[PDB]
């Protein structure tokens, strides 16, 4: 299929590591399987792909929420 | 470049969500995310559409042959609007950008 979002690329299954940033943090999400398009940034996800994404975008943000501010 | 009859029937629709034959793009779950809602929050909204809260299909010149098919329902989270496509019977859900 092409991308739902740019309607240009095929969309290829894959692994990527996918920069995330919150509240002035950063890191980069390991491992994310999906379908990705070939030519923007954009992805397509399962139910059990995009729980385990969420988990770890929600793991970040609970370390980030904890963090001192000095 | 757009209808105002969707291109898939709802009850099309929620057989596949319904099934579990649904995918969302990253975009749209980090989006609905700030609505409170996770995966299975954007089944519950498609399964709780009606006809009435359908508002266009559309194609592009990129993707002539593809419909997105546009909904807007009101949550109590607010009104969101969803662009659904059916590709070999699976369910591909966005939101509007
Ligand atoms: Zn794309």
């Amino acid at each position: 299929m092409k991308c739902p979002v740019c309607h240009q690329g095929e969309m290829v299954s894959g692994i990527k590591d996918i920069p995330y940033t919150f509240r002035g943090r950063k890191t980069v999400l390991k491992g994310i399987h999906g379908l990705y398009c070939v030519h923007c940034e954009e992805s397509i996800m399962n139910k059990e792909e995009s729980d385990a994404f969420m988990a770890q975008v929600k793991a970040f943000r609970a370390s980030v929420n904890a963090e001192t501010v000095a | 470049m757009e209808k105002r009859t969707p291109h898939t029937r709802l009850s099309q629709v929620k057989k596949l969500v319904n099934a579990g034959q649904v995918r969302t793009t990253r975009s749209a779950l980090l989006n609905a995310d700030e609505l409170g809602l996770d995966f299975d929050g954007m089944c519950n909204v498609i399964i709780g559409l009606s006809e009435s809260d359908f508002y266009k299909s559309m194609t592009t010149y990129s993707d002539h042959t593809i419909w997105q098919d546009v909904y807007r329902p009101r949550l109590v989270t607010g009104q969101v609007y969803l662009k659904i496509t059916v590709i070999h019977d699976v369910l591909i859900v966005s939101f509007k950008e």
